[PDB]
RNA sequence: UAAGUUAUUAAGGGCGCACGGUGGAUGCCUUGGCACUAGAAGCCGAUGAAGGACGUUACUAACGACGAUAUGCUUUGGG
RNA sequence: ACCGAUAGUGAACCAGUACCGUGAGGGAAAGGUGAAAAGCACCCCGGAAGGGGAGUGAAAUAGAACCUGAAACCGUGUGCU
RNA sequence: UGAGUAGCGAAAGACGGGUGAGAAUCCCGUCCACCGAUUGACUAAGGUUUCCAGAGGAAGGCUCGUCCGCUCUGGGUUAGU
RNA sequence: CGCGAGCUGGGUUCAGAACGUCGUGAGACAGUUCGGUCCCUAUCCGUCGUGGGCGUAGGAAAUUUGAGAGGAGCUGUCCUU
RNA sequence: AUGAUGAGGUUAAUAGGUUCGAGGUGGAAGCAUGGUGACAUGUGGAGCUGACGAAUACUAAUCGAUCGAAGACUUAA
């Protein structure tokens, strides 16, 4: 991989679908530097399996991506992926990549480490 | 005339608190509230405070223009230390010093 | 190791001298009018405009 | 490790009590002794 | 132009001085002790001792006083 | 022609006490606002603590950490370098 | 002084929303991970009020803290077997 | 008899046990044999790498010369004459 | 290691994404077929693919700020 985040593999990856089924559930979250770099290719490259929209497309996305639903489609309950591959992906169907964006906000307090807020473009 | 503020017995030790007195003394006040507010350190806000103080006994009690005030002269001295305990290994003891700090700053207008 | 003879006072100011730490690198916001830290999202009001 | 204090409150009575200090001469002098000296807890 | 001479910088440090903080020495003081002198007196307890535990107050952690008559009761004197 | 708070009793102060030990036993540290609490109303900064004023006082750099307040040590500024 | 140096005591957290002067740490929630002849349930000794509620954040907590086995104020232990 | 704040602990000289032997004995060797905790976070000089300051009589970018200093420096065999 | 060194900061290919390849794996899922079943074949050198090459401003290198010279002295030309 580009740069471990100070954990192991196992875990690591589990903290990036973590990171990224909670960035296409909220649409933006605030979270450190890094992880932000990463999570940043790895949400890019989920949306582009479901602008594809096959199959094939639909089960890897389900591999990489956790089972949450969203309560609050007004008593209607998506999961992530449902959400992925009409909403998310009909949004972005014009654009090619590129389907988010990095803010600084500055030190966090207790470590002094820099936040950022990723949301989709 | 020269205004100060005080803060008497802050938990700080004294010379990680110079290290942010070191950036203010001198400035523009109007900067100067701006650096301690951007700045990683945690000696920051509690110095802020004093600053803050500082400025608003020129408008108050004195009569000042808060904007024509820079940092004549900041700097932080000891105040009581707590000494502590922490047990090594073997039946050792180490002592620890939970020091504090006097903070002041004085601001002026150059009259 | 321990050390053979205690550090006289000038030496330790001597070390010392490159403790000091820097400005943050901070700029006037076009926006909020305050100060802002370049690159950063303003705390005091609103956008980034970038 | 096991320590050497492993507390209990009847073998604490029994062998350094009140009762089992008035029972010889010398724990009656052990108290008196610490009367001379006016400790507050005589015995345990 | 060429050949020569010479500094100003002080990141900092040095000495002198001015001004501050910690710290509790010194100065003065006493509700505390030390060594004696003169005078008493030098035992208490089964009619429960010395010593304590637990309590007692309008609000009571503790200290002194007190004992279910308890932060005290009667009387004899003084004040 | 004794001590005067590291002295004098271990104990000037809730001391044979904190504390230490299974136990016998060992055992400290700790005084000082002012003549009088008059112990700082009210305003301002601050979440508060703490400050700056206004007050009380003969004195507040006598503000309960409260007589004087040394040295170590830590700082801020400058005259020569 | 050493020196802003070594250490911060085996290990998986993430994000959203709250509360708030201040949130990596406090509350809630969803997801993820760990134990599961035990990191679960009940008890003897021992501790002795640490248990609960409402407030607090000077000290303790190897950081923070709006939180707590900590501080304050109130409470809580029921037997013929 | 270079080098244990660079490494080892195999022998020799810690406590155990045994053989031969000397000693009445506790025990000892001319000896022999099985087992047996090797701590240290580098302050100064030194060394190896790397930055900042000022200087180099204006303020810069680039290309360089070389006073010096370091590196390398070994060797066989087969064919021809 | 950090600083430094280089490559860039939109008048822009610096990194991410995107579309192509390179190399690596070794024939994806679904479907149809044959087997009663484990399976096999076709669709099809397919599908996936971290670091390598190229193009593409989709995202982020925004706006700003600081530091930085006015050339001493003689003597000869």
């Amino acid at each position: 991989g580009y740069r471990k985040l100070g954990r192991t593999s196992d875990q690591r990856k589990a903290m990036l679908r973590d990171l990224a089924t909670s960035l296409i559930i909220s649409e933006r979250i605030e979270t450190t530097e890094a992880r932000a770099k990463e999570v940043r290719s790895v949400v890019e490259k989920l949306i582009t399996l479901g602008k594809k929209g096959d199959l094939a497309s639909r089960r890897n996305a389900a591999k990489t991506l956790r089972n949450v639903e969203i309560l609050n489609e007004d008593e209607t309950t998506q999961t992530a992926l449902q959400k992925l591959f009409g909403e998310i992906a009909e949004r972005y169907t014009e654009r090619q990549g590129g389907y988010t964006r990095i803010l600084k906000q500055g030190p966090r307090r207790g470590d002094g480490a820099e936040s950022v807020i990723i949301e989709l473009v | 005339m020269e205004a100060k503020a005080v803060a008497r017995t802050i938990r700080i030790a004294p010379r990680k608190v110079r290290l942010v007195l070191d950036l203010i003394r001198g400035k523009n006040a109007a900067e100067a509230i701006a650096i301690l507010k951007l700045t990683n350190k945690a000696s920051s806000p509690v110095i802020e405070k004093v600053l803050m103080s500082a400025l608003a006994n020129a408008e108050h009690n004195y009569d000042m223009n808060t904007d024509e005030l820079v940092v004549k002269e900041a700097y932080a001295n000891e105040g009581p230390t707590l000494k502590r305990f922490r047990p090594r290994a073997q039946g050792r003891a180490s002592a620890i010093n939970k020091r504090t700090s006097h903070i002041t700053i004085v601001v002026s207008d150059g009259k | 190791a321990v050390p053979k003879r205690r550090t006289s006072k000038t030496r330790k100011n001597k070390r010392r001298t490159h403790f000091k730490i820097s400005v943050p690198g901070m700029t006037e916001c076009p926006n909020c009018g305050e100060y802002k830290l370049s690159h950063r999202v303003c705390k005091n009001c609103g956008s980034y405009n970038g | 490790v096991k320590r050497t204090y492993q507390p209990n409150k009847r073998k604490h009575s029994k062998v350094h009590g009140f009762r089992k200090r008035m029972s010889t001469k010398n724990g009656r002098k052990v108290l008196a002794r610490r009367r001379r000296k006016g400790r507050k807890v005589l015995s345990a």
